[PDB]
C-alpha cells in the first residue's frame, strides 16, 4: 500500500472518481449540459461515438 | 556387454561430425573395456560344524563379499538378464543366520553396481559432467573400503560377531544405496551435460528431510557443476565457447542474429531456466564486438559456484547482462552512430528535405514520364548525384550512400508502367549498423516513400495548371481545381506534422532512454511500424478510395486538362468531362471521410474548419 499508492495511484484515481463520474465537480457537469444539449435532443440512432467524444475535450 | 560399445559407437559418431574444427577427439585404448579386472565383481563341510563355528566362518566370508570378491560360502551367481547381482548363500547353512545375511548382503549388491558406474562413465564420450558424477562418486568408494578393513581388524581379535556387524553396516546400506539410485537413474534414459545436472537437483529436494543423505546428494551435485560453470564463466564474460563435446546449452551454428547462436531446450540445466534468456543475450552481444576487435575483456570476473537455498548463481549472471549489453549499446551510439545515420535516412526517405525534391523533380521530369525499358539507369544515377550536389542537402556527410532502386511493382506489390511510379531509393549500410536497420526495416521505409510520392507528384501539376491558365474567361474548372487543392494540401499537413514529425520526436527521446539492442531494435521497429499504421497505408481495402481519387485527379490535371489540350495555345465537351469528373470526385471523397469515421479524426476535424461540406449525404 505504498507502491500502488505512488508508482500507480489508488488514492488519486479513487478521489477524482468523486468528481468526474459521480458529478462531484459540478462546474464541469453544468458546462457539459449547455454544449451537449442540441446533439442530445436529436433522435438516438443517428448518433455515433466519435460525435460525443469530440465535445468532452472542449469543456475539460 | 557389447551393447555398451554400440551406445559408445553412436555417441562418438554423432559428436565428430557436429565439429570437425578439432580432430581426433580423445578415445580410450581398447584393452580397457576388454580386461575384466579393472572393474570389481568377478573345503570344510558347513553342515557338521558347531553353531558358533558356522557364525564365525560366515562372518569371515561375508567380510570378503562386502568388497568385490567371491566368498568361500556366500557367493555371487552371474548377473545374466537381471542387472542387480543376486547372491547364493551356501546351502544347509544355519536357518537363523541365512535370514540375517540377507539383511547385510543387500550392501554388496548396492556396491556391485556402483563401480560398474565409475568404470563406465569415465569415457570422454559420456561427457564432461557425466565424468565428475562418476569420479566424485569414487572418493565415496575409498571411504567404504577403509571401513571394511577397520572391521577386519576387530575380526582378527575374535571381537566381531554377525550382530555387531549388523549394527556396523547400517550406516553404509544408505550412504551407498543413494549412490545405487542416482547411478540407475543417470543411466536410465540417457543423460549428458545439463540433463545430469538436473537429475542431481531433483533427487536433492526429494531427500530434503533425511539430512544423513541430503548432504551426500549435495556433495555429488556441488562437484558436477564444477565443469559446466567454467564454460558459463566464459560465454557470460568473453564470447569464446569451448563446448568440446556439445554439452553447453548455447550451441554455435557455423553459418547470424537469427541462427548463429541458439538455446538447446533439453540440455538447459533446470536451475537456470529462468535466467537462460539472459545468458544467450550477454554473449551474443559480446561476440559482435569481438569480431571487429575493440574490447571484449570484462573488468570483474568471478567464479560462479553452485549452492542450495543461497543462490549467487542467479546474481553474477545479471552483473554481466548489465555490462555486456551496456558496452555494445554505447559502442553503437558513439562509434558507428545510429543517431546521425537515422537523421540522414529521414532527410531523403521520409521526404523531410524540400530543396532536394524541387531541384531533382524538374531535372529528371522528362525522363520520369518515359515508360520503363526506355529509362536510362546511369542517367538517373548521374541526375540524382548532381541534384544532391546542388541542394542544401550537400552539407551532411553520410549522403554518398544514396542509390536508386527499381521496384517493378508500384504499391501493387502490397499483399510495364511509368518512371514516376517505379522510382525507389536504397541507402547502403555497413555490417556493424546493419544489425538495427536491416533489410526488413529499409523495405518498409521504402514503401512509406513510394506512397508519399504521388501526393508530392500531384501537388506540382495542380500548381502547374494554375499558372498555365493564369481564353482565361472560363471559370468552371477554377472551382474543381480549388477543391482538389484543399484535400491534397491538407493531407500533406496532417501526414507531415502529426503522423511523422511528433512520432519521430517520440522515437528520438525513447532511444536516449534505451538499455540494450533488444530495446533499441524495438523503438525503431516502433516508429516505423506505428507511423506506417497512422498514414492510410494500413487498411484491408488499403483505402483504395485514395488510389482511385489520385487516378481521377491525374485524369483531371493532364489526361483531360492536358493544359486545355493546348486550346489556349471548344465545343464545351471538356465542361461535360469536368462534370463527369466532379461527380466521380464527390462519390470517392465521401467514401473516404465515411471510411475514416467507420475505421478509427484530425483530417475531418479541420477540413470542415467552418462546417464546410458537413454532410453532403449520410450513409444509411
Amino acid at each position: 500500500l505504498d507502491v500502488l499508492n505512488k508508482k500507480y495511484s489508488l488514492l488519486d484515481h479513487m478521489q477524482a472518481m468523486r468528481r468526474y463520474l459521480l458529478l462531484g465537480q459540478g462546474d464541469f457537469i453544468r458546462h457539459l449540459m449547455d454544449l451537449l444539449k442540441p446533439e442530445l435532443v436529436r433522435p438516438a440512432t443517428t448518433l455515433y461515438q466519435h460525435n460525443l467524444t469530440g465535445i468532452l475535450e472542449t469543456a475539460v | 556387454l557389447q551393447q555398451s560399445l554400440e551406445l559408445k559407437r553412436k555417441m562418438l559418431r554423432d559428436k565428430q561430425n557436429k565439429k570437425n574444427s578439432g580432430q581426433h577427439l580423445p578415445i580410450f585404448p581398447a584393452w580397457v573395456y576388454e580386461r575384466p579386472a579393472l572393474i570389481g565383481d568377478f573345503a570344510l563341510p558347513i553342515g557338521t560344524l558347531p553353531l558358533a563355528s558356522q557364525e564365525s566362518a560366515v562372518v569371515e566370508d561375508l567380510l570378503y563379499v562386502l568388497v568385490g570378491v567371491d566368498g568361500r560360502y556366500v557367493s555371487a551367481q552371474p548377473l545374466a538378464g537381471r542387472q542387480s547381482r543376486t547372491f547364493l548363500v551356501d546351502p544347509n547353512l544355519d536357518l537363523s543366520i541365512r535370514e540375517l545375511v540377507h539383511r547385510i548382503l543387500p550392501v554388496a549388491a548396492s556396491y556391485s553396481a556402483v563401480t560398474r558406474f565409475i568404470e563406465e562413465k569415465s569415457s570422454f564420450e559420456y561427457g564432461q559432467v557425466n565424468h565428475a558424477l562418476a569420479a566424485a562418486m569414487r572418493t565415496l568408494v575409498k571411504e567404504h573400503l577403509i571401513l571394511v578393513s577397520q572391521l577386519e581388524q576387530l575380526h582378527r581379535q575374535g571381537l566381531l560377531s554377525l550382530q555387531k556387524l549388523w549394527f556396523y553396516i547400517q550406516p553404509a546400506m544408505r550412504t551407498m544405496d543413494i549412490l545405487a539410485s542416482l547411478a540407475t537413474s543417470v543411466d536410465k534414459g540417457e543423460c549428458l551435460g545439463g540433463s545430469t545436472l538436473s537429475l542431481l537437483h531433483d533427487r536433492s529436494f526429494s531427500y530434503t528431510g533425511d539430512s544423513q543423505a541430503q548432504e551426500l546428494c549435495l556433495y555429488l551435485t556441488k562437484a558436477a557443476s564444477a565443469p559446466y560453470f567454467e564454460v558459463l564463466e566464459k560465454w557470460i564474460y568473453r564470447g569464446i565457447i569451448h563446448d568440446p563435446y556439445s554439452e553447453f546449452m548455447v550451441e554455435e551454428h557455423e553459418l547470424y542474429w537469427d541462427q548463429r547462436y541458439t538455446i538447446v531446450q533439453q540440455q538447459i540445466p533446470s536451475f537456470l531456466q529462468k535466467m537462460a534468456d539472459k545468458i544467450l543475450s550477454t554473449g551474443k552481444y559480446l561476440n559482435v564486438v569481438r569480431e571487429c576487435g575493440h574490447d571484449v575483456t570484462c573488468p570483474v570476473a568471478k567464479e560462479i559456484i553452485y549452492t542450495l537455498k543461497e543462490r549467487a548463481y542467479v546474481e553474477q549472471i545479471e552483473k554481466a547482462f548489465n555490462y555486456a549489453s551496456k558496452v555494445l549499446l554505447d559502442f553503437l551510439m558513439e562509434e558507428k552512430e545510429l543517431v546521425a545515420h537515422l537523421r540522414s535516412i529521414k532527410r531523403y526517405f521520409l521526404m523531410d528535405q524540400g530543396d532536394f525534391f524541387v531541384h531533382f523533380m524538374d531535372l529528371a521530369e522528362e525522363e520520369l514520364r518515359k515508360p520503363v525499358e526506355d529509362i536510362t539507369p546511369p542517367r538517373l544515377e548521374a541526375l540524382l548525384e548532381l541534384a544532391l550536389r546542388m541542394s542544401t542537402a550537400n552539407t551532411d556527410p553520410f549522403k554518398d550512400d544514396l542509390k536508386i532502386d527499381l521496384m517493378p511493382h508500384d504499391l501493387i506489390t502490397q499483399l510495364a508502367l511509368s518512371g514516376l511510379e517505379a522510382f525507389s531509393f536504397d541507402y547502403i549500410v555497413k555490417w556493424p549498423l546493419s544489425l538495427i536497420i536491416n533489410r526488413k526495416a529499409l523495405t518498409r521505409y521504402q514503401m512509406l516513400f513510394r506512397h508519399m510520392f504521388y501526393c508530392k507528384h500531384v501537388e506540382r501539376q495542380l500548381c502547374s495548371v494554375w499558372i498555365s491558365n493564369k481564353a482565361q474567361w472560363f471559370a468552371g474548372a477554377f472551382t474543381l481545381r480549388q477543391r482538389m487543392l484543399n484535400f491534397v494540401q491538407n493531407i500533406q499537413y496532417y501526414m507531415m506534422f502529426e503522423v511523422m514529425e511528433p512520432t519521430w520526436h517520440i522515437l528520438e527521446k525513447n532511444l536516449k532512454s534505451a538499455s540494450n539492442i533488444d530495446d533499441v531494435l524495438g523503438h525503431h521497429t516502433g516508429f516505423l511500424d506505428t507511423c506506417l499504421k497512422d498514414c492510410m497505408l494500413t487498411n484491408p481495402e488499403l483505402l483504395k478510395v485514395f488510389s482511385k481519387l489520385m487516378s481521377v485527379c491525374v485524369m483531371f490535371t493532364n489526361c483531360m486538362q492536358k493544359f486545355t489540350q493546348s486550346m489556349k495555345l471548344l465545343v464545351s465537351g471538356f465542361e461535360a468531362t469536368i462534370n463527369k469528373f466532379d461527380k466521380n470526385f464527390s462519390a470517392h471523397l465521401l467514401d473516404l471521410l465515411a471510411r475514416l469515421s467507420i475505421y478509427s479524426a484530425s483530417v475531418i476535424s479541420r477540413l470542415d474548419f467552418n462546417g464546410f461540406y458537413t454532410e453532403r449525404l449520410e450513409r444509411l
